[PDB]
RNA sequence: AUGCGAAAGCAGUUGAAGACAAGUGCUUGUCGUUCGUUAAAAUGGCCU
């Protein structure tokens, strides 16, 4: 009879939760440059440019195990905090997408089609502090986290490859500093 | 307008006729990137204070230059515009640049496909004209040499790779009053190259004045001697140049008048022998405006004031 | 400085100051460039190129003060155009929401913190969600009659946004403000910008009606008052900017704000017509000539009352006859004909004056067989056919003091065929009120005798409005808007695929 | 039209297309049936492709070039296959195919037999009486390639292990262009320039039928079992004919006609369409080079149809940044009031030696000078006398007069006070009679509204400047 | 990005009678021409067909002025005794010539050489004289002697139709749009009859009750018609025989009267009236006949009229006085080598497929003090708003603007005597208002609250101070009175 | 400056520990530090 849906989503999810990081923004160009990844609130959003127009739009809640991790209605913790374009699994794949957590999941999806309902999911460990920022060079990657024992934050920098076993992530103690303040 | 043809023998049918508005286009050119090599530019400029921008299918895509960032009081127009590859030596990211005539001695340098403006050289009297030439250095690294004459024949050669640092200057031989210079014999704004490996030294110089006089240096001794003498001194029209045009190869030496009907020659090279047959008594040239060559097919188009370009195979090519 | 950019060789500064102006410095020469007005100031920016073709940003909108709303906007550089602009949808709230930090800059005001004020801020606001039982979030949401956009009001400014394709499509300013003409640095920022408060549609669409306050600037002799404007706009069936066509200096005397505004039904002047109550008694009937231009007045009924209610609603009879001018605690029903009380040769106890208990935040007529009355404590459904009360239902459980007085418009709608939509609020409380809150969904019928249907939904809703096409729509706090209602082939893909 | 020569494949998929460009001629292969850049160039610049056809697990063509050559084109990679080889340097006139055997023509009349498979030259040869050749076909009588046509304007059928004429049949003026098999006792044959296709027969020799075009003839193909014949008619045009073979009959004309006319009313020409069962294939050129396609369904076509297209020929050009006209869209609409009209919010509307007799001739008519200078007399006793002569209908039209020069001219309401002061003292009466105080003297409480309400802001200024007056004046 | 917003000038509300639109364009008609002429003017009219004529009657001598000069063009004094009424032809080529000897004169105009045909009508006074609309060789006289009479134009020797049964003295007439044989006579005692000529036509019709003596009657639409008669003037539909309106908006009685429809203008078909007191009124039939404008002259106005509605030229308003005088009043309205070489600017591109202007929508000017104000010069802002020959409504929105924007005391900080008085001086004028009134007190206030210092250093200041303690005491008097004023109103109700 | 209230206003609020900097163990001042409650400054302004 009478029906309650989520239909519209809303804000565009900044990175207030860190507010030390200087570089707040983490919407992406694609590779071929026609088209921009927005993490957004309840879903991501996908933009071909030269038309102004959104194109395809992946939401959360469609998605199980999404829903299952990121609306979970106890609290919104988990957030995105990392988009990279390719696939962290294997190299040289098409409109591949990985997203990375507030805490340690790492999921890869596939827009540009009917995304199936199988999304390549991964948990990284040592989620005792959660995740700061995530970047690249060619294959070997670099992971910021966020610990501590005066108000402050300590930054652990940890380096991250993948595949010892399928599901083991090499993530190794590369440095710690002490207490940031400001960082770029 | 700008209209763009496509070109058999026996017809030439118009792929398409854009058509501006309030924008009188003095000059207009192609160019195509080097790195993606997909993508391709169409550039037109006149005595406004901006620059259009066409790129390369029912609703096209056009851009306009309009700030130079630093100094809008030097060049009060964009009426003289060539375009130009330029590696950067620190990253290895050959990217194009336009270069635009200014007030007094000034030219700048705008990176185009950004619309930023990376660098301005200057010199003194009054610039007439300039052009580009290239010298490579080692596998796929090479420097911009940008070459500028003044009114009274003050030949200027900087460089682009470091800041602008005058490589050095000299004078040409007579030239009461200067008004083109061109390059030719390799690469140039004219028979570009299309990937970074076959960017060759242009050899031959040419200096076209404002009796008629053409002068005509050779670069591999030219630079040497620092104040040199020419391989030759053209003489043969009673006007002024201006066209000056290089083969792809670089034997022909295509000069062309302004001010009278059927004024353009053939020159001949390394003899600087004018042609004799072609062209007649019995060739529709008018006053000739504009004059292009063919990168390989080997056709030569001629432009006028009456609106009908004309074709011309060189059989030998 | 907000925000602050290299180029990628090293030779340019993109700089981002709250002044809302993008300034690139060109290093060797020591010059600058820059882009003036960019609709709030810039927190973020950087430089995203192969080369350099495109700058990314990301805006603040400042001017909102309840709830910081986050714009991204991607310039291609060669023109500096605005080559994408993505925005979600722009409320404005009564009270701040959770725990949101306004920016850092030199002073403080009303819309910024210096430094010590933002860590005091930040706790005091997070201490007084916990302890003050007064909180509300009640925004004003449109629909658009002919065209299904959302109006939102912004602060001096209006949001026309359409949720089919959940993109923003208009932005606009209607208030003589200081909007673009110069970012705002210290003393202008502890200025404040006239507010649009009321803003509604005539049935036709054809005829925007709002009503903005505007300020004084501070310590100033003539600092004292207030100024109210009222507005009517036009627009055709395919434009999609809105012209003025008549403003309105100081309705009710001086001073005086407009309290409720009311769109007429189609049948008294084809929806051409408002009535306008202020805060003391009054009532206004302004309409359309058309043989003028304009907008005028067409009846009054001023009595000059000097107790004042904060509080007050109409609602207006389909055949164009009776007008409930519901005041606090006492309602009328008045013929409309002559703005005067329902005078009766009957006198069958269906008398025009009204008294319930307490003071009357909403009321509306389903059908011309029962009115929906709304106070601060109950909420009562009454016939029409006889002066009699029908249906009771206490609330002084919830609505206590939860509501500032005269949201709960905001709260109730109502389908105009079937029935009324209740809303009820909670803050998941730990044994303390905890943060978090969570919201129920009453869906009655006519008769409020039975709930036609329950909802329960896990985050505080603001607005429940109803959908000509019969629906409803909401807003949620999180700004997610919500509904309720009813050889040859192998070659085929192989051309598809296609230093010496 | 720029396609030097042009021809689909089998079962209807692709088009091979030859032009010029520069003076060197380039191959390129398109689809159809739903851009592409792979196209070739000839290194040389003196040949010309002479002759085109397909042939189907490499799907390849094959290109006969005047240099004296025959390449086999890979068309999945762009690369010359094989290179067969005339031992001659002369023009292939023409070229055919079927199983792997595969003929060709050559300008000196000579004919040429090779094999794909074996990539190799079987047979040089030549016939007698064949003077000039510019067309040949072989018959589909099965696996067996016996008893081909070769035609010059007179189209004859040989034998192969015999190598001599049997049937000879007189052809056309003109050399012919068009010469196909449709059933295996029927040849299609239609000459460059005339307007006439004939239907031989031939083990009776025949002229059987003739169908007759509207104008000259380019391009031919045909159905499968003679049950469609589509002809592209240079001029640019597509006629078809139902049934050939059916039966005054011994001519037809063209029974459907189709041409392509975009928006502009400018006439796109159409060459090389291709026809199957209920499926009509039509091609033309959109830009100066590049082909583009439609399908459609002839026994649902009237007599005569027009496929349209959206051809751009003055589009304004309507880009992703810009507005309707101008701004981007990132911007706003900044507010501008422009011509609205404003009011206030308290302008109630659409709801003894006297003078009477002259100023109610002015008020009754309406004269700003007599009403000027019966206003410009000052005494307040001949104010009195002349109110108290006055008839009330003129003293409300004195009333609104009276305020109206008041509220645009501020300095006389230091005088005119006396006046609307005087009025109301006496047609109070008249004044209490009527209903409509406010509507008949809107403007009066409009102005007096203005003023009152004014007043405590002047109050604050004047309590103010007087602190300061005695604190600077007192010392 | 966007655009900078053009600052709004502070439009204050409306007080009663605005300008209406036509009369903007009413009063577009200006320049008042003034001609004295020998005696009193009858009568005045223009031709239909090339409007750049027009002529006019006075004590026997016709003068025919042109539209170009406005001046004397041409004389008729070829008459014995006083001619009354002088009309041009509907074709235009014609006109008649009416007088008192008993006789009409009709000839070619420019031409006064050539009386080209003199009919003797009655030997009373002929007193109006008018072609036929619809038809163009029917001439209609109304002479005293009661009876009007249609001469065919080409049989002169006797009337083609005699038109009787009036009362006394027709002195009007008109003919009838959709019909060309259906005629109106305008007595002198009312009754405006209305006779048929396609039946015997002794008897009219019928006629209506214009109970005084009708002085003008005009066509003015085929179902309509208007009537001048008395003091008041009236319109009457035909189809119910029955008035449709009666304005009595006058003093006198009405003398001369005036229709004409569609010209371009912001009104529709205007009705000039000319009503004997100086005052010529226009009116509108389409606003259901109310007034729109009016001008006076001195004495009494005995004709008018209103340059045709396919003018074409600059527009005329004549009005004819009986002291001798035509008033006028008139709403106005390189080498070879070188065009070759730079030939192509004028192409406007037809026959190119896509077409993109991007130049910008060229503004108006932006004042100086607006540039002050985007650049930020506030001081240098205040004194160009005081520049002295500036518009009151300019000054009001400069001092409105920045006081929404920025501070009063940052505009007003670096300032001495010198230049602190022409300031004070626009506040000791603009104190008297209202508008102004309320923000130039709270400048006063605050340059009160900052100076004080100086004040008492300065004489020159304190000159103005105390003129300035009268005016505020002088205004609030005036305020105070008019709330007792407002009171005693509800006293009435 | 919070609560209540109409645009009037009507009541109340401004308190702790820490750590550091300067002047001479003492005074002031500061807080990218905690508790507790209804709680102005580096001549530096808007594109074509």
């Amino acid at each position: 009879q009478y029906k309650l849906s989520v239909v519209s989503g809303g804000k565009p999810a900044l990175n207030n939760l860190s507010s030390v990081t200087g570089n707040k923004n983490i919407a992406r160009l694609s590779q071929d440059q026609r088209n921009y990844i927005i993490p957004f609130n309840n879903q991501i959003k996908v933009y071909s440019v030269e038309t102004r127009q959104c194109v395809k739009t992946l939401k959360f809640a469609n998605n199980s195990l999404l829903s299952g991790i990121f609306l979970q209605e106890e609290e919104n913790n988990e957030s995105i905090v990392k988009i990279l374009l390719g696939d962290i699994t294997v190299p040289q794949q098409a409109h591949l997408i990985t997203v990375f957590t507030n805490n340690g999941h790492v999921i890869v999806l596939n827009y540009k089609g009917k995304l199936v309902e199988s999304p390549k999911h991964f948990k990284i460990s040592l989620a005792d502090e959660k995740l700061a920022n995530v970047f690249h060079s060619e294959g070997n990657y670099r992971i910021l986290t966020t610990f501590k024992d005066n108000s402050l934050q300590s930054y652990r920098l940890y380096a991250l490859t993948f595949d010892d076993a399928k599901k083991q992530f090499e993530v190794a103690h590369q440095a710690e500093w002490h207490n940031v303040i400001l960082s770029n | 307008t700008l209209r763009i043809y496509h070109i058999d023998g026996k017809t030439n049918h118009l792929v398409t006729s854009l058509h501006l508005v309030g924008s009188p286009i003095q000059t207009c050119t192609f160019y195509t990137s080097l790195s993606n090599q997909n993508q391709q530019n169409i550039f037109t400029a006149g005595r406004r204070r901006y620059m259009h921008s066409w790129d390369l299918s029912q609703t096209a895509k056009i851009e306009k230059f309009s700030r130079l960032y630093g100094h809008e009081s030097t060049q009060r127009s964009f009426e003289n515009f060539k375009v130009a590859h330029l590696q950067n030596s620190q990253t290895n990211s050959v990217h194009g640049i336009v270069l635009l005539q200014g007030n007094n001695g000034w030219i700048n340098i705008l990176h185009s496909t950004s619309g930023l403006w990376l660098m301005g050289c200057k010199i003194e009297g009054v610039i007439t004209d300039f052009c580009i030439d290239y010298q490579p250095i080692s596998r796929g690294k090479f420097r911009t040499i940008l070459i500028a004459v003044n009114a009274y024949g003050e030949v200027w050669e900087f460089d682009l790779n470091k800041n602008g640092h005058v490589i050095r200057r000299w004078k040409d031989q007579g030239g009461v009053g200067i008004t083109k210079i061109q390059v030719g014999g390799g690469t140039t704004t004219t028979c570009p190259a299309l990937q970074i490996s076959k960017i060759k030294q242009n050899r031959w110089l040419a200096v076209g004045s404002e009796s008629g006089f053409v002068n005509l240096y050779d670069r591999n001794n030219a630079m040497t001697s620092s104040t040199p003498t020419p391989v030759a001194a053209l003489d043969q029209l009673t006007t002024t140049i201006s066209n000056l045009q290089f083969s792809p190869d670089g034997q022909i030496l295509c000069m062309a008048s302004r001010a009278v009907k059927d004024a353009l020659r053939l020159v001949h090279l390394p003899s600087c022998s004018v042609f004799s047959n072609w062209p007649t008594s019995g060739t529709p040239l008018g006053k000739v405006t504009s004059v292009a060559f063919s990168p390989s097919g080997g056709l030569l188009a001629v432009g006028n004031e009456q609106g009908k370009v004309r074709l011309w195979k060189l059989n030998h090519y | 400085v907000l925000s602050l950019s290299f180029s990628h060789d090293g030779s340019y500064l993109l700089s981002g100051g709250w002044e809302k102006v993008m300034s690139l410095w060109q290093l060797e020469t020591n010059s600058q460039q820059f882009l003036p007005r960019l609709n709030g100031i810039i927190i973020d920016c950087q430089v995203l190129g192969p080369q350099g073709n495109y700058y990314s940003l990301i805006l603040q909108m400042t001017e909102n003060n309840s709830n910081s709303d986050y714009q991204f906007l991607l310039l291609n550089a060669s023109d500096l155009t605005s080559k994408l602009s993505i925005n979600g949808p722009l409320p404005v709230f009564n009270s701040t929401i959770k725990h949101i930090q306004q920016p850092i800059s030199a002073m403080n005001t009303k819309n910024s913190n210096s430094i010590t004020s933002l860590n005091h801020s930040k706790k005091k606001q997070s201490r007084k969600l916990i302890k003050s039982r007064r909180q509300d979030f009640t925004t004003n949401v449109e629909i658009n009659p002919i065209n299904k956009n959302l109006y939102f009001p912004h602060i001096s400014a209006v949001q026309i946004f359409d949720f089919y394709k959940n993109e923003q499509v208009n932005y606009q300013y209607l208030t003589s403000g200081v909007n673009n003409s110069m970012g705002k640095v210290r003393f202008e920022l502890n200025l404040q910008d006239p507010i649009i408060t009321d803003l509604k549609f005539t049935k036709d669409g054809q005829w925007m009606i709002t009503y903005e306050i505007e300020y004084p600037p501070n310590d100033l002799l003539s600092s004292k008052d207030l100024t109210h404007i009222l507005k009517f706009w036009t627009k055709n069936d395919n434009e999609t900017n809105w012209n003025l066509k008549t403003k309105v200096i100081n309705p009710h005397g001086i001073s005086v704000p407009i309290t409720k505004i009311l769109p007429s039904p189609r049948s008294v002047n084809n929806s051409q017509g408002c009535l306008t109550a202020d805060n003391n008694g009054g009532l206004k009937f302004w309409s359309f000539d058309s043989h003028e231009s304009n907008w005028c007045l067409k009846k009054i009924s001023l009595p000059n009352f000097n107790h004042f209610s904060n509080s007050v609603s109409l609602a207006w009879s389909q055949d164009g006859s009776l007008i409930f001018h519901g005041f606090d605690d006492k309602l009328q029903i008045l013929d409309f004909d002559t703005f005067k009380k329902f005078e009766s040769l009957e006198n069958t106890k269906t008398v025009s004056e009204f008294t319930l208990d307490s003071e009357i935040q909403t009321v509306k007529l389903i059908n011309d067989t029962n009115l929906i009355v709304a106070t601060r404590t109950t909420l009562n459904a009454i016939n029409l056919l006889r002066g009699q009360v029908i249906n009771s239902f206490d609330l002084y459980p919830f609505v206590n003091g939860v509501y500032k007085n005269g949201h709960m418009d905001r709260l109730i709608t109502c389908d105009e065929r079937t029935g009324n939509i209740a809303l009820v609020i909670n803050q998941q409380l730990t044994d303390v009120p905890t943060i978090n809150y969570k919201s129920r969904i009453i869906i009655f019928d006519s008769d409020l005798s039975t709930k036609l249907g329950n909802f329960t939904h896990h985050e505080y809703i603001s607005w429940i409005g109803w959908n000509y096409d019969t629906d409803f729509i909401f807003l949620d706090i999180e700004s997610t808007l919500g509904v309720v209602g009813t050889n040859s082939d192998i070659f085929a893909e192989q051309l598809h695929k296609l230093n010496d | 039209s720029p396609v030097l020569q042009s021809a689909y494949d089998p079962s209807g998929q692709y088009l091979c297309y030859v032009t010029v460009a520069l003076d060197k001629q380039r191959v390129g292969v398109q689809p159809t049936q739903r851009w592409n850049e792979n196209f070739l160039y000839l290194e040389d610049s003196k040949l010309k492709v002479t002759c085109l056809k397909w042939v189907n697990d490499t799907v390849a063509i094959i290109l006969g070039m005047n240099n004296g050559e025959i390449w086999l084109y890979s068309v999945l990679a762009n690369e010359v296959t094989y290179k067969f080889t005339t031992g001659n340097s002369y023009e292939i006139k023409d070229i055919d195919l079927m199983g792997n055997q595969l003929w060709c023509i050559d300008s000196s009349d000579a004919f040429y037999q090779f094999d794909l498979l074996q990539f190799k030259l079987l047979q040089h040869f030549r016939i007698n009486n064949c003077v000039q050749l510019n067309k040949l076909t072989i018959v589909p009588a099965g696996d067996s390639v016996a008893q081909l046509l070769v035609a010059s304007h007179s189209i004859s059928l040989i034998d192969i292990e015999e190598k001599k004429v049997v049937m000879t049949f007189p052809g056309h003026v003109s050399p012919v262009s068009t010469l196909q098999v449709i059933t295996n006792e029927f040849f299609i044959s239609g000459a460059e320039g005339d307007r006439f296709l004939n239907v031989y027969d031939i083990h009776s020799g025949m002229t059987k039928c003739v169908l007759v075009a509207e104008s000259d003839i380019k391009e031919l193909s045909h159905s499968g079992q003679a049950d469609s014949i589509a002809v592209t008619t240079e001029d640019g045009s597509l006629e078809i004919f139902v049934d050939p073979l059916v039966s005054g009959n011994k001519s037809k004309k063209s029974s459907k006609k189709i041409q392509i006319v975009s928006k502009d009313g400018r006439k796109v020409p159409i060459y090389n369409a291709f026809i199957n069962k209920d499926l009509l294939n039509v091609s033309w050129l959109q830009n100066a080079t590049m082909p583009y396609f439609k399908n459609l369904q002839w026994r649902e076509i009237p007599n005569e149809y027009t496929v349209e297209i959206s051809l751009n020929w003055n589009n304004k050009n309507k880009s992703a940044d810009r507005d309707l006209h101008g701004k981007d869209l990132a911007s706003a609409t900044n507010y501008v009031e422009g011509n609205a009209r404003v009011t206030s919010g308290d302008n109630f509307k659409h709801v003894t030696g006297t003078v009477t007799v002259i100023l109610s001739q002015a008020l009754q008519s309406n004269d700003h000078s007599l009403l000027e200078t019966v206003l410009n007399n000052r005494d307040e006793r001949v104010i009195r006398d002349t109110i108290f002569r006055l008839k009330p209908a003129l003293a409300v039209i004195l009333l609104e007069r009276l305020a109206e020069r008041i509220a645009r001219q501020t300095h006389r309401q230091g005088p005119l006070n006396v006046w609307v002061k005087w009025c109301l003292i006496i047609h109070g009466g008249y004044l209490v009679s009527i209903p409509n105080l406010m509507s008949t003297l809107s403007s009066l409480h409009s102005t007096l509204k203005r003023r009152s309400d004014l007043l405590p802001r002047l109050l604050a200024l004047d309590a103010r400047l007087d602190c300061t007056i005695n604190k600077f004046k007192t010392l | 990005s966007t655009a900078r917003p053009r600052i709004i000038t502070s439009k204050a509300p409306l007080l009663p009678q605005q300008t209406t639109p036509e009369q903007r364009y009413w009063r577009q008609y200006t320049s008042a021409q003034l001609v004295k002429e020998h005696n009193s003017v009858t009568h005045i009219s223009f031709n239909p067909q090339h409007p750049h004529d027009f002529a006019v009657t006075s004590s026997t001598r016709v003068q025919i002025f042109s539209s170009r000069t406005r001046q004397v063009i041409k004389t008729f004094s070829r008459f014995k005794d006083v001619v009354y009424s002088a009309s041009f032809r509907s074709d235009g080529k014609l006109l008649c010539a009416g007088d008192a000897t008993g006789l009409v004169s009709v000839y070619d105009s420019y031409n006064p050489r050539t009386i080209l045909l003199s009919i003797n009508a009655s030997t009373h006074p002929t007193h109006v004289t008018k072609f036929h609309t619809q038809d163009n060789k029917i001439l209609a006289t109304a002479s005293d002697d009661r009876v009007t009479r249609l001469w065919d134009i080409s049989n002169a020797y006797e009337p083609q139709l005699e038109l009787t049964g009036a009362t006394d003295y027709v002195r009007t007439l008109s003919f009838i749009p959709a019909a060309p044989h259906l005629v109106a006579t305008g007595s002198y005692d009312g009754l405006i009859r209305l006779y048929d000529t396609r039946s015997s036509g002794s008897t009219p019709i019928y006629s209506l009750n214009h109970d005084q003596p009708v002085e003008n009657v005009i066509a003015v639409s085929p179902t309509q018609i208007v009537s001048c008669g008395g003091n008041n003037f009236k319109v009457w539909d035909l189809t119910s025989n029955k008035k449709l309106y009666e304005r009595g908006n006058f003093n006198k009685a009405v003398t001369c009267l005036d229709y004409v429809e569609n010209f371009d203008s912001p009104m529709q078909s205007a009705l000039i009236a000319s009503s004997l007191d100086g005052h010529v009124k226009v009116f509108d039939p389409l606003d259901n006949f109310q007034v729109k404008f009016g001008w006076k002259f001195s004495g009494p106005v005995l004709s008018c009229a209103v340059s045709p509605s396919t003018a074409q030229g600059n527009r005329h308003l004549v009005a004819g006085l009986s002291s001798g005088l035509l008033a006028i009043r008139t709403k106005k309205k390189k080498s070879n080598n070188f065009q070759r070489m730079m030939r192509g600017s004028e192409y406007q591109g037809d026959q190119e497929h896509i077409i993109h202007n991007d130049k910008v929508r060229s503004q108006r000017r932006m004042r100086a003090f607006e540039r002050n104000i985007n650049q930020f010069k506030w001081s240098e802002a205040l004194d160009n708003a005081f520049v002295p020959g500036m518009a009151k409504e300019l000054t009001l929105t400069v001092l409105q603007e920045l006081r929404k924007r920025g501070k009063v005391r940052v505009a007003l900080y670096g300032r001495d005597e010198s230049t602190l008085e022409p300031l004070l001086n626009w506040c000791l004028k603009g104190i008297e208002d209202v508008r102004s009134a309320s923000i130039v007190a709270d400048w006063v206030a605050v340059v009160l609250e900052l100076y004080g210092n100086t004040l008492e250093s300065s004489p020159v200041l304190q000159e103005l101070m105390i003129d300035l303690k009268t005016k505020v005491r002088h205004e609030i008097h005036k305020s105070k009175e008019a709330q007792r004023i407002e009171g005693m109103l509800q006293l009435l109700t």
